[PDB]
């Protein structure tokens, strides 16, 4: 009795992997499926070792690894389109390391990875990842402000934002994050009142509104 | 076989059902008749029933609408009850309208009530209105936000644009194939 | 006009219905105490007559009770009518 | 002039109604407990200010009133 | 065989046949009389069965008329029930004469209850109209929203074409072919 | 046999066989007498005859009328409720007259009830008029407005050409040959 | 075995289930009839069952809702019990609502009830509104606040984002394996 | 003096009520005497005065109201 026989109707929607440490590897490609694996294994349907695995959980695990013996390394995500050969994207500017060094990284990850036969490092560019998140909001027409760090970028959008804007910027947001993810550039939305309907006032470099006849507001 | 729930309605029941077979645990419903229906599991899947029931907040309460707190059984009616009565049945009139839209599988509405007080020498407030809904797979929801608007705009005599708030969402993925038995 | 029209219906038959229970009430009780003297006397009602008498100002005292909140409901809404 | 007094009148008119109410119930329950003798006039004149201070006549008099002329927000 | 619902009425029924037959599910509809309607389904659809009368909450609604929360049988009633049963007369025969013109498969009509205040003291507001409407396959929508509009100006004494809004779409294709039965 | 339907009236039974002979389907009709009509069909077309009863949502209604809302049987009345059953008689005896014109199948009319304000205080408004009309082929409809619009502006004291609102339709293909019995 | 509760209803009873199990307690729940149920355990848990059912001060007592002190069927009604029950019934009918969102489990709802004062002669006051919410696992939770506030600020006449306060959690993890048995 | 008057009515509210009651009273002892037809004023009149002035209701209702606005003392 395979496990494969053991989760459903659907085959494809699931990938069995084994694993160097003995243990079947199940690759999943969101909550819902990863409960509906988990429930197999809690249940006790199968006799052997087993586990539920996704994208997401793993970045997690592997930042939280990297944040103890490499404190100071500059990089995005790990992609798991091909299960086998993960892609680890690293910043080309911020990072300074030899040849050997990269090796021994790649070979740590695969220690940590039992189920990968081997990890690809690639070197991706910054201002490529600014420019991209910048074309995208121009793109959507949304308001914005910039402001640059030395090792990231913020995108303030604030206002009376309307319920369409709302939903494409949801949206975008959404897509960049997953590709990018949310190391580099953040993004930060805040909705807020508008002071300025009905009022009359002046604008250019001596703003003021009225606030009603005879009171005068000046904001700086 | 052990009992989780009993003396349910249909639409508790089903709801129930629906819950507990998206995660992949196969549920019994069983009638009694005046007694309601039950609802039975395996052993081992009961310690998980037990934890989405209670995540869930099941069984399902019965929904609520503001005509049910001033019944027309009344010797006398104030001016605030009449009109509370009034827009508590626009509001699920609108409802009824917008499900027969293209594509729409169900919404909600709301309305601001003014009715709280009486106005009693107060000059008027304006209305403003809310608005959920759920759409089919591969629409367009910024193009459809348009058509609600305009739709709910025309419905009461002053409303503005910047008065009126929706929210759409996707229906999520089918569950079409069962779950496995315990071995 | 019609506002008119509207309270003196009103008026009408809010007397219809809050003199309506009282007599009735009066009039169960007064049968249902004739014909069981078919059986028994039934002293104890009306020959404690302290006990008949504060019955009176019970009666009076809860009714108010029920009926005050009515007619100030109705004053309200002919006050609204006449100055609106 | 002549409208006014018409318009005055009409208002009595409304003032008058719960007042005859109370007036009619009151010797309708007298009745029922057979004091067919007794004067109603003493037990309705109590009623009537009991209503009118719970009401709060004066207050909503002076107020609407004064807002049929005057705006005032 | 597994009971979906029981004690359904007609029109209840014949609705939720109609959906699950709309995807691929073979249905049975029993008649017990003084009970009602019974909807059964075969075990491998059970699933499926649920999960849509979940997505679609079925069974459906019964269908709300303002004149329902003001009865004609009260013996005294304020200006403000009459004023509301009238309006909500006139919506429901418009209803019925868009439903003649050439083409409508059916339609629904709202209109501005200025009721929701008295106008006591203040001019009367003007009336705003909603309507929607479903046609027949190769109809030029474009050019029949025009036609709605005149009908519906003239119907009130104070309208603007700026003040109707209309929103129209087509019948979806036609379920012909029968659903397969279960292997 | 399926039944579709039970407990109809004679004019609802008969809309509906029309309807379904129209899109090729045979059916049936049985008379149960204080149980009504029975409306049955064949297994071949049992899924289409309940896709066109959802999507025309048959039986249909009964006809609303304004008069129906304050019926002359009631201890009561204000003036409104006289001054709508008065309009609402007049529409109706419009409608009984342009039946009676060269050509004309049915039609429909409506008035603008002015009667929802008093006109108390302030001078009554104008009246408006809407009217749809059905049509035997080969009519010049061009020709006939104006003989409509002649006759509805006297039957007002004061009506504007501008405030008479006309559409008129011909009728679809006559249904002459019956449908096939499936194999 | 020792008895821990008895004459539970159904919902204490799988909430304590629940919480037991949790910490790895295997209880038994059982069904008198008239009488309720009954929860039980071993020995070796008891001491520890207790512990846990002073710390969580179970069995959970009711919900209150803000209508059950002034209950809706009564002789008699005064204007702050009809304002009363008036909010009660609003607050209801929004957190339903909430419930209704992409990947919400369950909220909360609470408004600033002004009824307190009768608001007669003096001025009505500004609103204000507090929600709670708990989400799935792996939800933009800053990205969806957003989307609360803006459906909640049109649902009253006036209210500010300043005034809305909105705090979100993530639920827990998943308690699936059954608790071991004692040896 | 809208609000003078509103107290003056609340006041004398309260002072109706004892006097109500012994009209009932005299009211239910000439029916359980069955000497019906006589009129129940004429007997309670004289009750309600002499019973008053025994207790000397005018001093205690002068005290009572001066103490709104002064110490006598
Ligand atoms: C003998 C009892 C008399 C009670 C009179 C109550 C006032 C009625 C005023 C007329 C009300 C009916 N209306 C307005 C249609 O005439």
């Amino acid at each position: 009795a395979e496990l494969d026989s053991l989760l459903g109707q659907e085959k494809e929607r699931f990938q069995v992997l084994p694993g160097r440490d003995k243990m079947l590897y199940v690759a999943a490609q969101n909550e819902r499926d990863t409960l509906w694996a988990r429930q197999v294994l809690a249940r006790g349907d199968y006799d052997k070792n087993a586990r539920v695995i996704n994208e997401n959980e793993e970045n997690k695990r592997i930042s939280i690894w990297l944040d103890t013996y490499y404190p100071q390394l500059a990089y995005y995500r790990i992609h798991f389109d091909e299960p086998r050969k993960p892609v680890f994207w690293l910043s080309r500017q911020r990072n300074t390391m030899s040849k050997k060094e990269l090796e021994v990284l790649s070979q740590k990850l695969r220690a940590l990875m039992p189920y990968a036969d081997s990890v690809n490092i690639t070197l991706m560019d910054d201002v490529t990842a600014a420019g991209q998140a910048e074309a995208g909001l121009k793109q959507q027409a949304l308001p914005y402000s910039r402001r640059n760090h030395k090792g990231g970028v913020t995108f303030v959008i604030q206002g009376a934002l309307d319920d369409v804007e709302i939903l494409r910027a949801r949206q975008f947001v959404d897509s960049y994050y997953r590709t990018w993810g949310g190391r580099y550039v953040q993004f930060a939305i805040e909705l807020k009142d508008d002071w300025l309907k009905g009022r009359s006032f002046q604008y250019g470099a001596e703003g003021y509104i009225k606030m009603s006849p005879g009171h005068w507001y000046f904001p700086s | 076989d052990k009992d989780l729930l009993k003396g349910l309605d249909q639409e508790q029941a089903n709801e129930v059902i629906a819950v507990l077979q998206m995660h992949n645990i196969e549920a019994n419903k069983i009638d009694s008749g005046k007694l309601g229906y039950s609802i039975t599991v395996a052993e081992p899947d009961f310690t998980a029933a037990v934890y989405w029931i209670k995540t869930y907040q099941l069984p399902p309460r019965p929904r609520v609408e503001i005509a049910q707190m001033f019944p027309a059984d009344s010797l006398v009616s104030s001016p605030r009850a009449e009109k509370a009565r009034l827009y508590s049945a626009i509001e699920q009139r609108l409802e009824q309208s917008l499900q027969t839209m293209e594509g729409v599988l169900s919404a909600r509405v709301h309305i601001s009530y003014d009715i709280d007080a009486g106005e009693n020498g107060r000059p008027p407030k304006p209305v403003h209105l809310s608005a959920l809904a759920v759409y089919e797979r591969g629409s367009p929801l910024a193009h459809q936000i348009s058509d609600i608007k305009r739709f709910l705009k025309n419905s009461f005599a002053d409303v503005d644009y910047d008065n009126i708030s929706v929210v759409l969402s996707e229906r999520s993925d089918a569950q079409l194939q069962a779950p496995g038995t315990p071995v | 006009m019609d506002d008119l029209v509207f309270a003196g219906n009103k008026a009408l038959y809010l007397v219809l219905i809050l003199s309506g229970w009282p007599t009735i009430v009066a009039t169960i009780i007064g049968l249902l105490v004739g014909l069981f003297q078919t059986v028994t006397q039934l002293q104890e009602q009306t020959l404690p007559f302290g006990i008949k008498l504060l019955g009176v100002c019970l009666c009076l005292f809860l009714l108010s009770g029920w009926y005050g909140e009515v007619l100030l409901s109705y004053g309200r809404q002919v006050i609204f009518l006449a100055l609106a | 002039a002549l409208s006014e007094i018409k318009s005055a009148f009409k208002i009595g008119f409304y003032l008058y109604l719960p007042f005859v109410v109370v007036d009619l119930v009151v010797s309708s329950v007298l009745l029922a407990l057979g004091m067919m003798m007794m004067s109603p006039v003493t037990i309705s004149t109590p009623i009537k200010l009991v209503l009118f201070v719970a009401l709060d006549g004066w207050t909503l008099l002076s107020k609407g009133l004064i807002l049929q002329y005057m705006d005032i927000a």
